[PDB]
This record gives C-alpha cells, sequence and structure tokens, in this order.
C-alpha cells in the first residue's frame, strides 16, 4: 500500500548492528523497514540478517490474502506493537500450536494471535520453514541474510493501537459475553475459556478476537466496529524531508513547540510556521469495539486463525 | 497418503463379546504437538456414521462407556467391552493428523452363529429372456455362514471368467444367515453353444464341494 | 439437538454437476469447521472436502481437488459442495460433518450417482423351480430383476403375502451401467402344484409395476 514513513531497506551486510531508536517515528522507520521483525529474528532464533530487503514491511506476507487492515499502512500488527512496547511477541513453544493455512514453505518468520497473546516463530540463519512450520530446514534462498519481505508471514487481520485500560470487571464481564456467545468452546490454544466433560481436540477457528489489556483475548461474533481519530502524537510521524525520520530531540520541538511544519491536520492542531515535518499515519483511527452492551478500545482488534477445543457432551 | 488399513474388515461377533478393531496408520498420526487426531465412527445400516471414540480414546457423550480406543504411532484399536445389538454396523477409523483425511477400510460386525450350509440352487435362464438374446444363469446359495462361501461355474466342465457376478444378502435378522446369488451372464449365442451349466459351492458348512449343474435341454 | 440435513443428491450425468446443499441447526455453525464425507457402494468412507468456520481455508484430496468447490454461508448456516466434472467414481452417500479429524455430528446423507444410464424399465424373468432346485422339500424359486436403473426397485411377493424366506439381493451396477437384481424365495415342495408365487416389482422412476407368475 505504501510506507508510512521510510521507503524498503536495502541492507550492506547481515551482521550489521540494529541501533535502537526511541524516537517514536524513528521507531516506525525501523517498522517500516522490518528492522523490529529483523531484531526478534536476531534476539529470538540465531538469525544473522534483515528481512524486508527492498520490500519493507508493505510486502510481509498476510495468511488471510483477503487482509483489510494491511491496506492501512499505519494499523500496527502484532509485532509491529511488540517494537514500540505495546504487545510482546513471545517466541514459540512445543505447546503453542502453528495455525493451519499460511502457506508457510519458505518462512523465515511468521506470527499468530493466541488466545493468550503473540507467538511467533524463527527461523535460523540460512534457514527456512518446511510446508508444515515446524522445522528450519536449509534454504540456499536464504544464505544472503538480506531476506526478502515475504520471507516473514503475519497471520490475521490484526489492528494495534493504543488501548483504554478497561476495569477488570469489565474483561470478566466481557469473558462472560464471549463464553455464553461460544459455548461450544472449551479451551482456546490452551486457555480455558469454557468447561467441558468432554471436549473435542484443538481445531482451527477463525474467530473476530480482542485484546482489552488482560489475560487472555475476548472473542467474538455479534460485535461492531467502528474507528475515530485522536489526533494524538502517535498519530503524527515526524521526518526531514529527503533524509528520514527526525530525531528525538527534533519529534518534541515539532509536537510540543509547534515550530515546525506539517500537513493540515498537525498544523490544526500542533502549529507550524531546513526544519523538521510531521504528518498523519495512514489509517482510519482507532479501533472501537461494541460488545455486549459495552465499547472497548482495545489494545489490537482483528479477526484471526486460532486452535480451539469444542464440547462433545 | 495416509493409508488407514483395518483389521478386520469383516468381524463374526456374538452379543455380549467384546470384539477388538484394529487400525494401522501407514505413517505416525502424532503430530508435533503430541496431539493424534484419530477417531472411530458407527455406521449402521439406513442411519448415518456416528462419532463413537477420538483423540484415540476420548468418548464422544452419548456413547456407552464398553467403547473404548487406545494406541500410539501406527497401530490403533476400537474396543467394545460388551457388543450389543444396537452396535452391529461398520466401524471406520479416520485420522485427521496429516492431510488428506483418510478413513479406514471399515469394520463390519456381524452376528455370529454355527456354520450352516449353503442350500445351493441352479436356475436356467427364461424363455423370455432368451427371446432378449441374453442368458443369465443363477446360482443361489441359501441360508449359510460364515458369510465367506465359494462359487464357481463350469460351463462345459470350463471354468467361466469375467462371465459371473455376485450379490449377498445382508445377515438375517431370523436367524443369522447369508444368502447369496452368482449370476452368469451370458449370450443366447454361447448360452445355446454349451449343454452343462454347473455351479460348484465350496463353503465351510460343505464337507465336499456342492455342484449343481443344469442340461440346457431338459425341463 | 445437532442435526445436519443434507440435501441436493440424484441422478446426475457424467461430467455433469451437482451442488449438495448441508443446512445445520442445534449448534453455533459459525464456530465449528465443517467438511463432507462420501460412502462408495463398497462402503467405503472418503474424506471429500473441508472448510474453516470463516469459509476462508479449504482443503480436498487430489482425487476431488479441482472438481469440487465445497463453501459455506453461516449467515443461513448451511454447508455447500458444488461438484464439477463428476463421474461414476463419484457415486456415493455424501454426508457433511462437524469437522478437524473428529466428524461428531454427521448428516443423514444424500446419494449423488454419476451415470450416463437413462430410467429405464426392469425386465422381470421368472427363476422358475426345477428338480434342481429342491432339495429335502424345499424348492427355490426366484425373479430377475435384469436391465433397470436408477434405484430402487421394490420386489415383495404374492403382493406381500410371502415374507418367509424371501431374499431380494442388493443391486449390482452391471457393466452395461443397468442396475439388477434377483429376489428369491424357498418354499414347499408340495406348494409348487398348489400354490402360486407371483413376485410384484415396483419401479417408481421409471413408472414400472410388474407382476410376474413364478411357476414351475
Amino acid at each position: 500500500t505504501g510506507p508510512i514513513i521510510c521507503a524498503g531497506p536495502i541492507h550492506s551486510n547481515k551482521s550489521a548492528d540494529i541501533p535502537h531508536l526511541l524516537g517514536y517515528s524513528e521507531k516506525i522507520c525501523q517498522i517500516d523497514r522490518l528492522i523490529h521483525v529483523s531484531s526478534w529474528l536476531r534476539n529470538h532464533s540465531q538469525f544473522q540478517g534483515y528481512v524486508g530487503q527492498r520490500g519493507g514491511r508493505s510486502q510481509v506476507s498476510y495468511y488471510p490474502a483477503e487482509n483489510s487492515y494491511s491496506r492501512w499502512s499505519g494499523l500496527l500488527s502484532p509485532c509491529d506493537a511488540d517494537w514500540l512496547g505495546m504487545l510482546v511477541v513471545k517466541k514459540a513453544k512445543g505447546s503453542d500450536m502453528i495455525v493451519p493455512g499460511p502457506s508457510y514453505k519458505g518462512k523465515v518468520f511468521f506470527e499468530r494471535p493466541t488466545f493468550d497473546g503473540y507467538v511467533g516463530w524463527g527461523c535460523g540463519s540460512g534457514k527456512s520453514r518446511t510446508e508444515s512450520g515446524e522445522l528450519c530446514s536449509s534454504d540456499s534462498r536464504t544464505s544472503s541474510g538480506l531476506l526478502p519481505s515475504d520471507r516473514v508471514l503475519w497471520i490475521g487481520d490484526v489492528a494495534c493501537q493504543p488501548m483504554t485500560p478497561i476495569p477488570e470487571e469489565t474483561f470478566l464481564e466481557l469473558k462472560s459475553f464471549s463464553q455464553s456467545e461460544f459455548p461450544d468452546i472449551c479451551k482456546i490454544d490452551g486457555i480455558v475459556f469454557n468447561q467441558c466433560e468432554g471436549e473435542s481436540l484443538p481445531q482451527p477457528f477463525d474467530v473476530a478476537w480482542m485484546d482489552v489489556g488482560h489475560s487472555h483475548k475476548i472473542i467474538m461474533r455479534e460485535h461492531k466496529t467502528k474507528w475515530v481519530q485522536e489526533s494524538s502524537s502517535k498519530d503524527f510521524v515526524c521526518y526531514k524531508e529527503g533524509t528520514g525520520p527526525c530525531s528525538e530531540s527534533e519529534e518534541k520541538t515539532c509536537k510540543t513547540s509547534g515550530s515546525c511544519r506539517g500537513d493540515m491536520q498537525f498544523c490544526k492542531v500542533a502549529g507550524c510556521e531546513a526544519k523538521c515535518r510531521c504528518s498523519l499515519v495512514h489509517k482510519p483511527g482507532e479501533v472501537v469495539v461494541s460488545y455486549g452492551g459495552m465499547r472497548v478500545r482495545p489494545k489490537c482488534y482483528g479477526f484471526s486463525r486460532m486452535m480451539a477445543t469444542l464440547e462433545v457432551s | 497418503d495416509v493409508v488407514m488399513t483395518q483389521t478386520p474388515l469383516s468381524l463374526p461377533v456374538s452379543f455380549g463379546d467384546q470384539v477388538s478393531i484394529s487400525c494401522r496408520s501407514s505413517q505416525s498420526l502424532a503430530n508435533s504437538y503430541g496431539n493424534t487426531y484419530l477417531s472411530w465412527y458407527l455406521h449402521k445400516p439406513g442411519q448415518s456414521p456416528q462419532l463413537l471414540i477420538y483423540g484415540i480414546s476420548k468418548r464422544f457423550s452419548g456413547v456407552p462407556d464398553r467403547f473404548s480406543g487406545s494406541g500410539s504411532g501406527t497401530d490403533f484399536t476400537l474396543k467394545i467391552s460388551t457388543i450389543k445389538p444396537e452396535d452391529l454396523g461398520m466401524y471406520y477409523c479416520l485420522q485427521g493428523t496429516h492431510q488428506p483425511w483418510t478413513f479406514g477400510g471399515g469394520t463390519k460386525l456381524e452376528i455370529k452363529r454355527t456354520v450352516a450350509a449353503p442350500s445351493v440352487f441352479i436356475f436356467p435362464p427364461s424363455d423370455e429372456q432368451l427371446k432378449s438374446g441374453t442368458a443369465s444363469v443363477v446360482c443361489l446359495l441359501n441360508n449359510f455362514y460364515p458369510r465367506e462361501a465359494k462359487v464357481q461355474w463350469k460351463v462345459d466342465n470350463a471354468l467361466q471368467s469375467g462371465n459371473s457376478q455376485e450379490s449377498v444378502t445382508e445377515q438375517d435378522s431370523k436367524d443369522s444367515t447369508y444368502s447369496l446369488s452368482s449370476t452368469l451372464t451370458l449370450s443366447k449365442a454361447d448360452y445355446e453353444k454349451h449343454k452343462v451349466y454347473a455351479c460348484e459351492v465350496t463353503h465351510q458348512g460343505l464337507s465336499s464341494p456342492v455342484t449343481k449343474s443344469f442340461n440346457r435341454g431338459e425341463c | 439437538e445437532v442435526k445436519l440435513v443434507e440435501s441436493g443428491g440424484g441422478l446426475v450425468q457424467p461430467g455433469g454437476s451437482l451442488k449438495l446443499s448441508c443446512a445445520a441447526s442445534g449448534f453455533t455453525f459459525s464456530t465449528y469447521t465443517m467438511s463432507w464425507v462420501r460412502q462408495t457402494p463398497e462402503k467405503r468412507l472418503e474424506w471429500v472436502a473441508y472448510i474453516s468456520n470463516g469459509g476462508g481455508s479449504t482443503y480436498y484430496p487430489d482425487t476431488v481437488k479441482g472438481r469440487f468447490t465445497i463453501s459455506r454461508d453461516n449467515a443461513k448456516n448451511t454447508l455447500y459442495l458444488q461438484m464439477s466434472s463428476l463421474n461414476s467414481e463419484d457415486t456415493a452417500m455424501y454426508y457433511c460433518a462437524r469437522s478437524y479429524g473428529n466428524f461428531d455430528v454427521w448428516g443423514a446423507g444424500t446419494t449423488v450417482t454419476v451415470s450416463s444410464a437413462s430410467t429405464k424399465g426392469p425386465s422381470v424373468f421368472p427363476l422358475a423351480p426345477s428338480s434342481k432346485s429342491t432339495s429335502g422339500g424345499t424348492a427355490a424359486l426366484g425373479c430377475l430383476v435384469k436391465d433397470y436403473f436408477p434405484e430402487p426397485v421394490t420386489v415383495s411377493w404374492n403382493s406381500g403375502a410371502l415374507t418367509s424366506g424371501v431374499h431380494t439381493f442388493p443391486a449390482v451396477l452391471q457393466s452395461s451401467g443397468l442396475y439388477s437384481l434377483s429376489s428369491v424365495v424357498t418354499v414347499p415342495s408340495s406348494s409348487l402344484g398348489t400354490q402360486t408365487y407371483i413376485c410384484n416389482v415396483n419401479h417408481k422412476p421409471s413408472n414400472t409395476k410388474v407382476d410376474k407368475k413364478v411357476e414351475p
């Protein structure tokens, strides 16, 4: 669809470090260049190099090819929120089930929302998944370490954002509604969701889910969506024309002092007047979910595949 | 794909018996999470397949405690501790751990009884059917047990080939017997070129093969 | 109660098409993956097609991949199997099922018969008794219900009075493509001259009803 701040990365050496950038726009310019999945792959699976070469994040493979929230460059994926500190894409475990559907063959990284959070799978350097995804066989097309972005697969239609934390009573109220709505479900991804005197084995479960910032997610069938825009400082990226993201020192000056160029919308809330320029991020805004008479701004809203267990009694 | 072989294919059973149905898989039905999606189904005549056991050993609810599964890896087994009439039918094992999912060959739980003897009966083709150019010689095996019986056709002592068809009635509700009909189909040409038509029957209940024959030229 | 009811089964012509509908009731259809299972006349069950709950994922075995298309409208809680490029090897009772390695709920099934034959009337010939069909006072006679299509035929003897030992054999699909079966009955030899034996065959698809006097 196009990037937020920075065009696709053109890396030189796989051994080059990952300079961690605190500046928000700088953190999003890494996200545009998949420097975050690059880090995760390194931090969690002996991966030497980067993902996203030439293509960038705008080229990551999404399992639901009909991915709606991907067309919006500014809607954050699970991984993209891992870089900003909203969710940790936990490394997989022998018990974290890989969902069927995605063409895993050749993937270097892939990720899926799980009922209790987010889980990713990495392959080591010069390695790539099998068609089932549970091993990392050899792949001569991965020796470079400067791998394409198609080698990154993000499972599910997912949108992440700053969440209004909800009283825990709400969550439990929501979990109670999710249980009356989904009585057949006994477990989701290994997390108890109801009680059954007879449970069938794990089963693919395409479900609209929601992260309200609590233990598990709130899975949904009858729910309403609606998008907003707070025009807050996190919905605006800052950049120096031609030279990429503005420094952290320049950004705060832009988004506080108001002595910076910018789009209409920035100007109309922050101010304007060689210099730094800030703009809006490409997104409908913040997703608000109506559910069981209550609306909640989720940390992440989305429709994704999960492995769940249904009753037999 | 994962070939599910089901032993036995046919299983004579008496009520009160405990019967075992074994299902052996070409490959290991343990995926990479230790989950094994092997399930046993009951298909009674004229009804829908019913889930009995899923996940090797877990009983579907509504299924009596007499059904039990067990196993790991390649060979899996369904176990009915006490057969009741409502359990007769075709039993199928099914994977689901690998695609494509594959059912097993099936196990017919049939009623075991005392070995009967085939009342054999051979019928020449009717004049009416010969007027239509075709001749069907019907050899009847009536009321026998077990099901496994052998029918051979001898047309002028010439063992017939590709010229026969078999039909076995399901097990009788009143005396647990099977009846079998072998239809030898020839053209009126081939029928009028030969004289002696014989159906010889081999069966457990026959001490000697029963040869039932008819000479075309006789009423 | 969990109920699946299939619909759309019937005669189709080879290469032709037929779509099967599975109506789902008694459960939350959109939270179950569902699948279609067929039973060949040799009682072999085969996995046919599978579909996720939200219809986004489907799977098929290569035997019916590219020829069949599974689909489901959770809105109407109905599962669908569009069958194209049908062959006599697609002759089966197709069941829909709640799915994922455990078909815990099956539909009643719907018979799909792929055969280029056309509804033909049965030819009932007498399988008359003789000395070679008499053993220990019991004589056997019957009827040959030959060259008919499609199934089924209903064969009663003596308008239905004869149930003592009447054996109606399963139909056999010959190479000609037409079904054929025998109905037989064993009777006292004393009756052969004193009792009439008439098999009553009804073939509803062809509107054929034939009463045949099977006697010496």
